[PDB]
Formats: structure tokens, sequence, C-alpha cells
RNA sequence: GCACCUCGAUGUCGGCUCAUCGCAUCCUGGGGCUGUAGUCGGUCCCAAGGGUUGGGCUGUUCGCCCAUUAAAGCGGUACGCGAGCUGGGUUCAGAACGUCGUGAGACAGUUCGGUCCCUAUCCGUCGCGGGCGCAGGAAAUUUGAGAGGAGCUGUCCUUAGUACGAGAGGACCGGGAUGGACGCACCGCUGGUGUACCAGUUGUUCUGCCAAGGGCAUCGCUGGGUAGCUAUGUGCGGACGGGAUAAGUGCUGAAAGCAUCUAAGCAUGAAGCCCCCCUCAAGAUGAGAUUUCCCAUUCCGCAAGGAAGUAAGAUCCCUGAAAGAUGAUCAGGUUGAUAGGUCUGAGGUGGAAGUGUGGCGACACAUGGAGCUGACAGAUACUAAUCGAUCGAGGACUUAAC
RNA sequence: CCGUAAACGGUCCUAAGGUAGCGAAAUUCCUUGUCGGGUAAGUUCCGACCCGCACGAAAGGCGCAACGAUCUGGGCACUGUCUCAACGAGAGACUCGGUGAAAUUAUAGUACCUGUGAAGAUGCAGGUUACCCGCGACAGGACGGAAAGACCCCGUGGAGC
RNA sequence: AGAGAACUCUCGUUAAGGAACUCGGCAAAAUGACCCCGUAACUUCGGGAGAAGGGGUGCUCUGUUAGGGUGCAAGCCCGAGAGAGCCGCAGUGAAUAGGCCCAGGCGACUGUUUAGCAAAAACACAGGUCUCUGCGAAGCCGUAAGGCGAAGUAUAGGGGCU
RNA sequence: AAUGCCGGUAUGAGUAGCGAAAGAGGGGUGAGAAUCCCCUCCACCGAAUGCCUAAGGUUUCCUGAGGAAGGCUCGUCCGCUCAGGGUUAGUCGGGACCUAAGCCGAGGCCGAAAGGCGUAGGCGAUGGACAACAGGUUGAUAUUCCUGUACCACCUCCUCA
RNA sequence: GUGAUCUACCCAUGUCCAGGGUGAAGUUCAGGUAACACUGAAUGGAGGCCCGAACCCACGCACGUUGAAAAGUGCGGGGAUGAGGUGUGGGUAGGGGUGAAAUGCCAAUCGAACCUGGAGAUAGCUGGUUCUCUCCGAAAUAGCUUUAGGGCUAGCCUCAA
RNA sequence: GUGACCGAUAGUGAACCAGUACCGUGAGGGAAAGGUGAAAAGCACCCCGGAAGGGGAGUGAAAGAGAUCCUGAAACCGUG
RNA sequence: UUAAGUUAGAAAGGGCGCACGGUGGAUGCCUUGGCACUAGGAGCCGAUGAAGGACGGGACGAACACCGAUAUGCUUCGGGG
């Protein structure tokens, strides 16, 4: 449980290959915008397909 | 399979009394998602029971309110409040009557939130 | 004796 | 035996778990010689494919004994395996017995008791993903270079009480059932579990009180139990067979006019081998094959090539499980049953509340197979799967016919 | 030591050679001594034989009711200790949001087999395999890490008795 | 926050067997509450002994029971031990309150000890025995003064062994 | 190149951990709320997880602002920061009362020196004596502040026997 | 020189031990002696007594072992009216104290506590010892040695005359 | 008054609120930490931001000189 | 269009070089303080209360220095403007 040697900077550096994270599922809000992910109410105008329902 | 939302038998049983009964209330809460999922189905199920109007469905679900205020300057506990008015507005209505509504995640937390309302 | 007793 | 490596540490016995390898083979398979009448045997060959046990004693390996078995085989892997496990014995600090020593103390002599740390960096292994390649982009179906899994056997009946044998005894070969161990699946039964199912019951507190219920006391306790997961439950497998073979048995035959299993040519022959049984498999860079869609835009770069939109198709996001740590897979996204709700059922529990009757009452009876019901079915868009967005090709050059 | 059936006789030596009571023992190398009980099977246990290496009479001997967080055997009840494991609940582990270390570390693009070598190789030789980068697990190796081995030896080192 | 993977820990059940496990019933399970009957070997006659082994507990009435406590009385508390019954698988219905028996070793016993590895057979213990000491005692702490012993006086102090 | 010293920065790694045990919702403040305030349920302790009172700490107590760092996350909040404020006694505890163990100790007895011991005397509570209770009051003090009734010790410019 | 604010023992003065049982000596009434003895009931409530809470302790297992903790937690366990626990104030100090005796304890320290000096103790032992080029170039042998991994002299090397 | 004495890991432990902070019951042990500019002339004013912190505009010889503030290396972290 | 060959480009990310930055206080200057001395002086202060401290004193918040209820001081004699 002990590293017997320490890790380069290009292992390092490949192993954060698959750290990064990704855009999430953001959309045009038909009311304001901008914008809005996908399948939430929108935070600017509260409004969901299509009342302003907060 | 039910969810058990990371708390004890007891402790969920506790916890989905209270936000059923404040539910009914207030007509609209802001939990998590997968607490309003666990939550529509034991509500819908308890607006059942209060569309049958009887005195043992209403045995029934006085196991399950909790005993606070509905209507204040009333006396009104949620008890009467289920056979009063949820029951006369949703007759004609055949189930769902619950949605959720989604909204983004928390700051403390990141927990999904939700709007729950009586539709 | 090798006692594997480290403390 | 030596002291080559380690004393700025290579944990040492015996057990548990997991195994793997070599036959100098314990059984099973095929044979030769027997002072092998048959069964059972003895010795020597070929053969590692598979299997080679449950206890009593002792820390024990070993060993003895009990009961089986087809047999309970020898060894190597740091006397395999303590960053996988236990410390009973060795092997600390305490205290005794016997012996030695004036003594402090000592004893491969005995006994009682005695702290076993580590969050895995890399290679290894077991699973699951994301890229890029496979000279266009896709959706499916696949061949198999290779690899892994499996490979064990008992008992009974016929042949046949036949061959053989004075008798007792008693077959080889060939068929048919039934088992043990192991393995793969799945529960329809038998059971287990089933913390959001049903009922009974104790103490206290609460819903103002009776009644009826809620909270806590291990799920308070007790008696059952749906789905799922399960074995101790059920079904199935090691079947029938081909090719070249080992030890053996040979045929025809000369070197060597004979003889001869061999030097040429042909056989037969084992649970060994390579297949037939099952599974993964084109990153098999040697990147394979068949079927069916989409088409050959625009703008720069005079050539190579590079950007934007898109078709076929796929993804982001959402409903979920027959899947699952997360990814992934699968069923689906409003010309629809994906999940929840509602209704009707299956199954479970066992006769709800209220009312009435009988009794002084605890209670019983009728309404009434009642009431309740978590994941199990079938209907039903009532609720949520909205609007949307992103990725995704214009197909290099030679050679033979077109 | 030698005879004779503990006990008596002959001899050496000393101050004199173990009395009673126990005895294969917290004491016995041989040894799992022999016999019997307990069990189907008992290197442990119990009761006797003496064959006491190397019991023994206030470093007390032999018994002993009650007592013991003591040791060693055997029974009843009881059970997941296993035959032989299967479910269920909670916490961690898994995912996401916030915060965020440590031991260790020559550099490292860090396969396998057989040999070779300071005699046990990820890096050497010959061969066999292997597209790139991650995530969840196991711990065979890196003679892994942690402590200038505690054992053994040496020092004309030390300390306690 | 949310999924309810492996594995680790704390728990709860489990068919048919049961200690076949293991160094060793370690751990776990089981009994354990109140009342009644009964209780062996042995013994220092105190004990062992809650030995072992068996039976019954819930609720209603007869029932402000019989009998006691209190008070001037009415009235409020403690209330056995029984007869009619009523329910459930289950009645100290939950939670806390012994697992026993036989035969041996050692130590009598209660107690004390290696704070942080060993709680024991070790130490201690009343009793037993030996030895020293006549008081300004012996033996101790101090060069001494001074003091403990002891404001005690051989039935008293100190030391050794058991 | 000393298992060197000091300072800085990596590896492990966005990894272990975030330290027993119930939270849920609606309003409010605010740039920002799962963590701050209010309300309603629910839950836990209850021979305590309740009240006070020593030792100890010493400002940590109250109010108004603030959020840098410290809250193992956040923070509009805090035992954090800055400004101000708060502790009232003849009767409570101690001292102008007493003494035990022990300590100091004029003169004094010893001792190279330094000092050690010890009368008279004193110190020394953990003990003995001793006089105030019931209500209210602030955001912070209560047998101390206030309104009632009291009690203890001492003294007379006074009045009585 | 500094320490008994932890702990070992002692001194003085306080305080704590919910409940439920067993039941002694003694006394009374009977059976009973001339007067004692012995037995059965009543009273009595002794015990380094029993079961069991607070309190103290550490016997078994498990977890933790870069822990919540430099010794704990959970489930059981032992003592629990006494050789008891504990508070306050004191005393014994390191060739010393204290010790129901373990080589235990004397501030996470003990076969001789800690701090400061002698002191930069000593170490025939291990590690380390910092720029370059050129010329030459060893030995691992003998003797002696409380000597065997050290030293001295010869042997072998280098420079100059 | 002088150094073929030191220059901030050096020189007194201490060039700086140093025998200080801190550690220990105590005796005792004992740090780290200098530099804007010649002159604060220490960035008036505008914009983003709750603030911190930035971008302009000014002072300045220099603002990359802006409060651990002269010069600013390497390990280390990043973007093309 | 088929069949057989031969090549380029591919980058999730990475390596090397270059450019531009951040962290940090090495180096270089630099003393406000030290270390050795030299030539002289001084080598004691205290019951007429010492050395060393505690507590205080400023309009103003804490500390250093200074001072002491006459308290960030008070007299006399000189220097200096």
């Amino acid at each position: 449980a002990v590293p017997f040697r320490r890790t380069s900077k290009m292992k390092k550096r490949l192993r954060r290959t698959h750290f990064k994270l990704n855009v999430p599922g953001m959309t045009e809000c038909p009311s304001c915008g901008e914008m809005k992910l996908s399948h939430r109410v929108c935070k600017a105008c509260g409004s969901y397909n299509g009342k302003d329902i907060n | 399979s039910y969810r058990k939302l990371g708390r004890t038998s007891a402790q969920r049983k506790a916890m989905l009394r209270d936000l059923t009964t404040d539910l009914i209330i207030n007509e609209r809460i802001e939990t998590t998602e997968t607490r309003a999922k666990e939550l529509r189905s034991v509500v819908e199920k308890m607006i059942t029971l209060g569309k049958r109007g009887d005195l043992h469905a209403r045995r029934q679900a006085a196991a399950y309110i909790r005993n606070e205020v509905a209507n204040e300057e009333n006396n009104q506990d949620a008890l009467q409040k289920l056979f009063s008015d949820i029951a006369t507005r949703y007759e004609e209505r055949q189930g769902g009557y619950t949605r959720i509504m989604k909204l983004g995640p928390r700051r403390g937390d990141g927990a999904p939130m939700a709007i729950i309302e009586l539709v | 004796a090798a006692a594997a007793a480290a403390a």
C-alpha cells in the first residue's frame, strides 16, 4: 500500500485524460433564455411548456 | 422496488408522512427529485383514500396524516381537508393527482431539486 | 529467534 | 558439508483458503510374462485425462485406530501461499516442578498466561468503459486464426450360474437401469429470507375522552408471507462416435536363397493427442465475409488538402429494468403502455371499522372468504417521458477486364 | 557394586546414606510404559502397578468442606462453530456536489518463459506475446513500506546483578 | 445528496444435522422474574443450596374478597389464597435481572500485583516455628544533633522461613 | 550523495477522511441559504444529554455591525473580528475567629562551608464558631439592586429602673 | 540543580455506597438439671456474608492499530459495609524514595527520572569528505602483537640527490 | 578610534517590540521574521464586482514599483 | 464497377523544442546590527531602602521607551536660539 516510485508528469497527465467533465444538456428556452438545461424549469423566467409556474 | 432514501425504515415512514401532510396543507413543496418520486405514489394513494369518503377510509387516513392545522381561523385539520376539498376537486380525475417538475442542482450539496404540486 | 514483534 | 546472497530485517512450524506443475501411477483405460484352470492376484511396459475421504488422539507433519471407498499416490512451487487468515508449538518480559550451580541464574526437560501494522504507485490477475484504426458514412447477421471450459466413476439385472473348475467357487466381451462426487441453469414444487405485506399481544406516551389508531421499546415481541435472491429443491451434462497414434498384436517380405513386426509397403490398438459437446472470439494492424440504406452539396486552397450545413444513422436530456458500482446493455419517449397513479384480477394474511344480538363482564356471533395489501399480471395517457440541441460522407494511387 | 528372597549378608566411602506418607506427578528421557474405565476410534483424562533418569517431610509431606474472571477431562440442554452456506437491516466502500491529507519516491515509454549473473531479473541474452487511455476489485512480485535485526558473532564498548 | 455491486464492520432470521468446527464449545445460542413442592455425594456441621429436578403466572366476575394501614366516621392505600369462566401459537406475551452436572491439579478463603502484553499456581493473609532485644532496648533514617520504634515495655517490638 | 540541517515545491490524488446518535416543510433576511432567524410537526436524554457549585479557564457573558482567516463543507451564523456595555453583600464563601496533619521558627543543639534539626510563638481547612428570608426587576447582577418584615457585633449628643 | 498537580505508600480532615435476601452470638417462653448442658418456637440483626444498581477494576471476544483515543469503544464480566472507593491539604527525591514484591512506580521516561555543565567525553566502528589535466603506479605477503576486520617494521609504489 | 572581520541560512540566540512567540508542572529549551520610491507624491475620478480583486485614467524616471514593496533563479504549476 | 497490392492522414490525450506567465526567495547590491581589538577612563551599588519587577501615568485605541499619585514628569546652574 506504499508507492514504490513516484508518478511522472506524463503518466499523471495520461491518467487525468478522463477527469474532465462534460457540457450539460443546455437548450434554448422558448420564453426568454439564455439558456435552459433540458427537462428542468428555467431559472430566469420560471416557465415550463409554457405556463409561468415558477 | 421502492427507494430507501438513506434512512431507516421508521425514519422513512416518518419522513414520508411529514412530506405527505406538508404537501396536503401547503399544496406545493420543493424537495429532491427522488423524494418527490417516492412521495407522489403515497400522496395519490391517500387522495384515493379520501375519494371514498366513508368512516373506514378516514380512519385509514388518520393513521398516516399527522395532526397539523390546515386552514387558519377555521380550525380545519389536514384530515378534514382531504375529505372536504381535495376529494371534491379530484372527483372526475382518475389518478395522476400530482406532477413533478425538476429544478437545477442545489448549491450546498449538488442535490437536484424538484417542484411537487397537486394537479 | 527471528520473532516478528515490531512495534 | 561449505559459507556464495541477504543482519541501514529475506517473518520462521502446523492448520484454513486458493491452486498449479512432474511422473518414479493409488484407481480408472490399453498390454507382455506368469509356477495366469475362473474370480482375486504378482512383476514389467504405454499412459497426468479426471478423481484421489469423514472422524478419535496429539500444536503437531508423521504415526496408530474406527468406518468407508475405485483409490484414500508420491514429491516441487521461499519444506507454494501471514502487504490472504489463525498463533496451538517454538520464540520476549511473570510464576512454578525436576536437575545443575555457594550464588546471580541455566536447561531442543515439563506446565500455566502472554499487543500478528499498512488507505495498492507499477507489473501481474478478475470484470467494465471511453478513443482511434480497419481507405466513404451506417444498421444488422456472421465465418473462424486462436483461446478457455468439460473430461471422474460405483452398484444391480441379463448374457449365465454359461465358459472354466473334482467340488467350493465363478467369467472376459456386449446390452439395460439406478446412484455418489462435480459442474451449468432455474424455481413450477419442497423449504429459507423477505425492515413500505397481514394478524395477535405487553409497557408507556400522544390524537380532549370511550371506541379506533399513531410513536418508542432489536423490525418491541410473536405467527405467517408477494416479488426478488436462493439450496438443502428441480432439470440437464460428461452420450454415440471419426483421424493419426504409444506400449503391444500383426500381414507380405529381403539384407542374410532360411527365419524375421521393418530396413520399403499395409494394418489393428488407450480414460493420452486433434476433432465432434459448451463458451469467448477479425485490435486475427493478416483488422475477414454477407444483406440493406445514404448519396455524391457549399466555400477556400490552382495539386495534396482544410472549414460550414446535412442524408442514412447515432447521441445529449428524460421514463425505467429482463440490466447495473459508475459507464455500458435492453424496453421506451405523446400516430404511446416506459414508469407511477386508477380499475379489475393473482397471491398473501385471516373475518376490518361501524351497527345489532347474547352475557354483570372479559368476549362470541351476523352483516362478510370480510377488510387490508411492497416490488405479480391485464386494461387505462390521468401524471411524467416538453420544446429542443449535438455528432455524423463527398469516398488516394497502380495493375487485368470493363 | 555382588548375592539372597521391602528385608538381610560381604566390601569401598562418608557425617549418615531417604523414615512416614505419596508416586509415569505443574516432577518420568525411554514413553503414546502395562492393565482397566470412558468413546466406534482417546499421544489428553481418570484408578491402580514401581520400572522414582531426577518425590519427600517447614526452600514442608499427605489429605481436605467451602471458595476461584485459574488449569485439565467428561455429560445434558443449546445453537450458522461447519456439513454448507443463503437472505434481510444499518455504516463505510460506488456516483455526484463542497473541502481535502499521509506513509513512500534515483530517473522511468515499468509483459511472459527458459537461462545467465553477487548463485532467486520489469530493465541482461534467446524466444513467445502485446493498439492508446481509464474505472471498480484481488494481493503473486517489485527480495514492498514502516524500525542503521532484537536472534548469532565482534568491540581489549557499556549497564544491572 | 442517491444507488442499494463485491468486500469490511454492527446486527436479525434460517430447512435437516448437530460440536461432525477448533489447540480448546473461542464466539454465538440457551436458561435467567415471582410463588409452591423437592433437593444428593461430602463436610470443619456453618455450608454445598437459587444443588439438581418439576408445576403455575394473562383478563372479567364472586371482588370497595378474607385480613391489615390510616381516620371521629364516610372515605383513600397494602392486599394474599381460591371457584365460575373468557381469549390467543405464546400470558414476568415487550426491556432489564444465573446455564447446569460429574471427576481431577494448584492455591484454603476475602484481597493484591507487571498504569500501556502476563490477574495467575505469583504476592499477601490469621495461625505455626526459629532468632534478637531489660529501655538512652534491638533494628532503622541521618557525619551529628534529632527521630521512628513508642508517649510501647518480653502476652512487647524487629528480622528469617512456612 | 552524511536515514545531513533549513526553506520551498511535487508523487500518492482530486485519493483516504470530514470524528457515535432524525430530521422534514412553510415563511423571513440576504448578492449568495440543506447549514442563519421564526413557525408547525416529528425525534432524543430525562439518577440526565435536567437545575447549581466548586477546582479550573478568565471576558469565552450582553447588545450593534462584520465575515478575511478559524468553523474538517457552506455561512447572511458562532465560544471568530471590531466597537460599546455588564459582576453592587454586616447576614453568601474566606480574611480583621480557632485549630489538625504539615511547615516556618528568636534564644538553642549539631555540622568543612552552604546548612540540618528543634522550644517559646506563629502560619496552615479538607474540620469547629458565627447574624436574611419571601417576592419582583434588566439585554446582560440577585438569600448583593427594590418592597416588606428581621437578625448579629459595637458606641451614646438621648429617655427610663 | 528541578520534579509525588501522573503514580507508589503514609498522615490529617471530609464525603459516597439504590434496593432485596441468608441469617450468627446473645435474650425470652417451653421440654429440662439441685445448679450447667441439649432441642423446638419468638426476639435480635453480627458477617474481610449472598444477589444486584451508582462507584471502582480490567477477565473473554470483536473493532480500531497514518484510530473518535500515544491504551479506547461495544457486548458480556469481577468486587460492590469494607484489606472499600474518592475529594482537599500535606510528607518521603534518584549510589534516593516507595513497593500485599512485578525490576513495578516516581509527570506518555525507569535494571536506575529530567535539566544544565565537565563536553566538541571516547569510539581500533559505520557513513561522508566539494575544481581540472598530465607523469608514474601498488598490495591483499612475512614476523610480532589480550592479536585475528587494529597497529608497527620488512616486501611492493612515488619524488629528489 | 581600527580591521586583507560578517553581510540577513552570515554576524550576538536576537540588525525586525528577543530571551519574544511557542514547548515543559518545574529546572530549562528556544525560534522564524531586513529592503516601494529621492520625495506617499500610497493610484483623485470612471466601469465590473456584495466585498476582495481587476481594466482604464493620473502621480512617478520606472505601477511588470502598488504595501513580505529592489533584482528576481531552480524545483513545481499552467496556456499557446 | 470488380479483384489484388502500395501509401498518406488521423490525437482522447502525450513527448521534445520555443514563446508567454504564476509560485519562491536563491543570487547580486544593501545596512539599521554584530565579532575581535587598540588608547584612555571606570571597576561597585545598598536599611538615607539596592539589583530586578508588578501596577499605573498621554485628550485619544494596545505595545516599546520614559516617568511615579508632584506619575510621557518638577526645580536650580550652564549650552543653544
